[PDB]
RNA sequence: CCUACUUCACAAAGCGCCUUCCCCCGUAAAUGAUAUCAUCUCAACUUAGUAUUAUACCCACACCCACCCAAGAACAGGGUU
């Protein structure tokens, strides 16, 4: 279909390769990130009315993985589709005029230079972190008499409330 | 004429007072549901297991219905089916299970 | 009758599906009847432990009517657990957001505050318009009558009634209105 | 606008109006006279 | 009645006032000794805001009100009728007595918030955010206090603040 | 005395016209005659009664048991006429007293079947911080009555 | 075209069977409303 | 102590249950509980809430007859309040005198 | 309850001063009257 | 407590409040409003 | 987030780099009755006037001894073609 003003097309799944320097014609330096499209295919397409009636959806798969370490239902799905299994599957909300047949490959030239994109990913996990690193809390002085209280959160609430509010910032997985 | 309550459901009520005036007599025969107010019983005869080769293949196919679900989806299914809440279907401890009367009294 | 005991018990304690209409009704007057028939307080066999509740299907809940200026004065209030989480909306805003929230909240308020309330609400079905699912429609019995009386605006007045109504005053002929 | 519990016209051009559920004294000749009920 | 019609023809505007038909009173009013039309027809305390058949005989073709010197109502019945007609206008009644406007109805506002017995103007009443204590609650005015003397058949008085 | 139709001109309830007294008297006479001939022919079966007894009203039928909470000064096996019948109903008809039905009309019989005591009832009194604690056990007398028959006579 | 008995049930088949049982009880005169046995002496 | 104090509550709660059941049955017949109770008293039929609920559950024909009688007495009371008797003061009126 | 009972002159509480209270509860089946009740 | 004379209206005993509520002035009400009749 | 710089070095960091999107109402104005002028309207009504009936994330029911991991206190999770 031709492109309409209020239309949205599919994205892709890439792999983060690294970062590189880049320079512009005015001499400015910008750091860039390289995203490689390893094996990106459209996996399945749900109709507008079959998910929420709000927008159509396209499922897209990431890089190929081994068939020996996947769920049997996933293996049956990929056998029916006729493609290698993918490490991740992400769902894109699209208009009905942008739907593509499942199994089609998606290439990097889907995006053109002079364009702004959104990149979603699982950030680096730092485990159970103290409040100082987790929330940028200032700690306590180092030598002026403090007793085992250099990185503690300090007070967590007031006395009148008699409890801790749900949104309180405390140490935890980060 | 005059009727205190409509005489089309459950009764045809007439109220009388005896000549002595000391006892009230209530006559109330039952009303039957008329034939014009009923609908015929449906007669479903679904027969779609007959394939042109065999006859006991459908007898084998009759035992093809089987399904298993875990606690979460099974409880959701039961709650949806019986219009109840999920808490009805979780189990109880041995204390409650064993302090329940298994031979309760019977009336009538 | 003579009603062998198991069929007799089943008939006595069977559930009934009632259909109730919105369409200019007061939400609280709808909720009163809905609460009565959700608790089972309309049956001479009622008891709290007998679980003798019935299904109430309220349609057209988007077209309810409020008396007075409750659309602008009635405030529904809630609180997310987090600080700064106090929320207060008017009945108009809540109705535009959700076309069943007002009647649902009224029925929830009128229902008894014990552990049976959530089951009684599970036996409640609300729809904002005339559309109802086919299974529920096949389940429906004995539609309840509307509590409000639809005050019958001017244009639907069967000109015979206009001729019946008298003219209270003769106006001047030299007036412009 | 000045908040008052009692409002009175301070000249002949002041007029009392009932707007947004409140009593206002509006003046076009002296805008000094603009009063709002509290 | 009377009307003004303006005919523009050849850079000449003819302004004419014509007399049209007019409805008279009914032949035998029940109480000819009364002073108001309401008193004459024994309607005192007998009408509500639903009685558009009675209200629309006192109102202009564009939903406005008529003065007492024309209608013949007393001061009390005039206020009762005017408040009842305000409530009828806010209740969606009187569809053909809409305010006149060239093209301003096309941008339709918020959909039909069905309402009745609307006392205040809907666009000028603030939400009750605090509701006060139990012994002094901020109640919600339903109906008009100028109808407190209407005939009551419920054995319980009408509730004006609820 | 004319008022134009409004929402308040006429009472909301429908206008009720009770029947004319003499024709209603004749109708009552014919209804009592029909019920009486049903009684004489025996067009009833398994009727019940409401009987005032021992400060209580009992919905009794034939063959059942009633437990009354005191002694009666009767031997076990004694047959007794239960007076004070205020309602007796069969299928298709019911007779009411004002407040009691006539002696000639109804006849309820009951036999004394068991004279016993109740299970122990505990009566404990306690008040905190007052050393106030008392305890009783009571067993009240009890009589069991089996209703044998409820007869009706044509004297209506 | 005349109703002789009625019966309830969870399914239409069991309701019909109960109605047949009720009809049999009425025809045979063994109902819950029948005249109770008369225990007396002649 | 709870066992001893629970007798009052048992009496009160059983009476409340009877009242609820009678209200349900009367609303099934279109009546209201106060109207039914008051006019049954006015007809000199002295049935208590217990037996009234018993009949509402187990003798629906009898309960419908009772509700019809109460409605008739209520209409007669309305007619009496309208006409001061004149003549017959109602038929299910005319209380029976005792000496 | 009954306040109309008082207007009929009939003991607003129906459990006193009337046949319902003062009449014998029972009698022997052969006809002999019962001994008087204690109340 | 308070003195018999105070500055804050000294809310009353509930029996006194009921007495004042029950002994209020009731103006006469004509059978027909004076304006209606000629 | 780690390509430069810096503490450092198969990492983690800042002193370094990258990204960051709707209103909110108090008044100011048209037509116009009650009160045939006029009147912004707790009169019916027309505007500035409503961001919301928001979109972004995330949403695969059972291979799993064992090994590795940018995943992790344990458990869990990702990979093993
Ligand atoms: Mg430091
Ligand atoms: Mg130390
Ligand atoms: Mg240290
Ligand atoms: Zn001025
Ligand atoms: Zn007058």
């Amino acid at each position: 279909h031709p492109w309409e003003p209020g239309s949205f097309r599919v994205g892709l799944i890439a792999l983060k390769l690294g970062m590189m320097p880049l320079w512009t014609k005015d001499g400015q330096k910008h750091v860039v990130t390289l995203l490689q499209v390893q094996d990106c295919h459209v996996l399945k397409y749900t109709s507008k009315e079959n998910c929420n009636g709000k927008m159509a959806t396209l499922s897209v798969g990431g890089k190929t993985v081994s068939r020996f370490r996947k769920a049997t239902s996933i293996l049956e799905f990929y056998r029916e589709l006729g493609l290698p299994p993918k490490q991740t599957v992400k769902i894109f909300n699209i208009t009905d005029n942008a739907a593509i047949k499942p199994g089609t490959p998606l290439y990097a030239a889907h995006f053109r230079p002079g364009q702004y994109v959104d990149v979603t990913a699982k950030t680096i996990g730092k485990g159970f972190q103290g409040v100082m690193k987790r929330w940028g809390f200032k700690g306590q002085p180092a030598t002026h008499g403090q007793t085992k209280t250099h990185r503690r959160p300090g007070a967590v609430a007031t006395g009148d409330i008699g409890r801790v509010w749900p949104g309180t910032k405390m140490p935890g997985k980060m | 004429t005059y009727s205190p309550l409509p005489d089309d459901y459950n009764c045809n009520v007439e109220l009388a007072l005896t000549s002595d005036g000391r006892t009230i007599v209530c006559y109330h025969p039952s009303v039957d549901i008329p034939y014009e107010h009923t609908k015929p019983i449906p007669r479903p005869d679904p027969v779609h297991n007959n394939e042109e080769t065999h006859d006991q293949v459908l007898k084998t196919r009759l035992e093809e219905k089987v399904e298993h679900l875990e606690e979460g989806p099974m409880i959701e299914q039961l709650s949806k089916m019986f219009f109840t809440t999920k808490h009805r279907w979780y189990p109880h401890g041995r204390y409650h299970r064993c302090r329940k009367n298994l031979n309760p009294p019977k009336d009538r | 009758s003579s009603f062998s005991r198991a069929p007799q018990q089943w008939a006595t304690f069977a559930r009934i599906w009632y259909l109730l209409d919105g369409k200019m009704q007061p939400p609280g007057k709808l909720a009163a009847m809905a609460s009565i028939r959700l608790q089972g307080l309309h049956k001479p066999v009622y008891h709290a432990l007998s679980d003798c509740g019935d299904h109430v299907v309220i349609m057209n809940t988007r077209h309810i009517a409020f008396s007075g200026n409750k659309w602008e004065q009635k405030v529904y209030s809630s609180h997310t657990g987090y600080p700064g989480g106090f929320r207060q909306v008017t009945a108009a805003q809540l109705h535009l957001r959700d076309p069943v929230a007002i009647v649902k909240l009224a029925i929830y308020g009128m229902l008894p505050k014990n552990l049976h309330r959530r089951t009684m609400m599970e036996r409640l079905h609300l729809f904002p318009d005339e559309y109802i699912p086919e299974d529920i429609l096949k389940n429906l019995v004995e539609e309840l009558p509307q509590p409000r009386k639809i005050p019958k605006r001017l244009d639907e007045y069967t000109q015979e009634e206009i001729d019946a109504f008298p003219r209270l005053w003769t106006p001047p002929e030299d007036y412009r209105l | 606008f000045k908040n008052k519990t009692v409002l009175k016209k301070r000249c002949k051009d002041c007029y009392l109006v009932k707007r947004r559920g409140r009593w206002y004294v509006y003046c076009k000749t002296h805008p000094r006279h603009k009063q709002r009920q509290m | 009645f009377r009307e003004v019609v303006e005919t523009q023809e050849g850079k000449t505007t003819i302004i004419e006032g014509r007399i049209t038909a007019t409805p008279k009173e009914s032949p035998n009013p029940p109480n000819p000794s009364g002073q108001c039309p309401i008193c004459r027809w024994n309607l005192k305390h007998k009408y509500n805001y639903d009685d558009v058949l009675l209200l629309s005989q006192f109102i202009r073709p564009h939903g406005g009100m008529l003065p007492r010197k024309i209608t013949g109502l007393c001061q009390e019945e005039h206020r009762k009728i005017e408040e009842c007609v305000k409530m009828a206008h806010r209740a969606g009644l009187l569809p053909n007595h809409r305010p006149r406007l060239p093209e301003g109805v096309v941008p339709k506002s918020k959909p039909q918030l069905n309402r009745y017995l609307t006392r205040w103007a809907p666009g000028s009443v603030k939400p009750i955010y605090k509701k006060g204590p139990r012994w002094n609650r901020v109640r919600m005015p339903v109906g008009s206090p100028l109808l407190r003397d209407n005939v009551c058949y419920s054995r319980t008085p009408w509730k004006l603040y609820h | 005395g004319y008022v134009p139709k409004t929402s308040l001109s006429s009472p909301p309830w429908p206008e009720v016209v009770l029947p004319d007294p003499v024709e209603e008297t004749r109708h009552h006479a014919e209804v009592v005659k029909k019920v009486n001939e049903m009684i004489v022919t025996g067009q009833y079966g398994r009727l019940f009664a409401v009987v005032h007894f021992a400060s209580r009203q009992w919905k009794v039928t034939s063959e059942d048991l009633i437990l009354i909470g005191n002694e009666l000064d009767l031997a076990c096996g004694e047959r007794i006429r239960l007076e004070k019948v205020l309602l007796v109903g069969a299928d298709n008809f019911t007779l009411l007293g004002k407040p009691l039905l006539g002696k000639d009309l109804v006849r309820v019989e009951a036999t004394v079947i068991e004279k016993t005591e109740s299970w122990p009832r505990i009566i404990m009194r306690f008040r905190k911080r007052k050393n106030f604690k008392k305890k009783r056990i009571v067993t009240t007398p009890q009589t069991v009555l089996r209703i044998n028959s409820i007869e009706i006579a044509p004297c209506l | 075209k005349k109703l002789i008995a009625e019966g309830p049930g969870e399914t239409v088949l069991v309701a019909e069977e109960e109605a047949a049982r009720v009809a049999l009880r009425k025809l045979y005169g063994f109902t819950e409303n029948r005249r109770p046995w008369n225990y007396s002496k002649p | 102590v709870k066992c001893t104090k629970a007798r009052y509550l048992k009496k009160k709660n059983m009476r409340t249950l009877w009242i609820n059941r009678i209200t349900a049955a009367s609303q099934e017949h279109g009546l209201k509980y106060p109207a039914l109770i008051g006019n049954l008293v006015k007809c000199q039929v002295e049935l208590n809430r217990k037996v009234l609920a018993d009949l509402a559950i187990y003798e629906p024909k009898t309960f419908k007859s009772l509700a019809a009688l109460a409605s008739r007495r209520r209409h007669e009371g309305f007619a009496a309040a309208l006409g001061d008797g004149k003549e017959p003061e109602g038929i299910f009126s005319r209380v029976v005198q005792y000496h | 309850g009954g306040q109309w009972r008082l207007q009929q002159g009939l003991a607003a509480n129906p459990s006193g001063y009337g046949p319902l209270t003062e009449l014998p509860d029972w009698s022997y089946a052969d006809g002999r009257p019962a001994p008087p009740m204690k109340g | 407590g308070s003195k018999a004379v105070t500055r804050h209206r000294r809310v009353m005993h509930f029996q006194r409040q009921k007495l004042m509520a029950v002994t209020e002035y009731i103006p006469p009400k004509p059978a027909i409003h004076p304006s209606c009749l000629p």
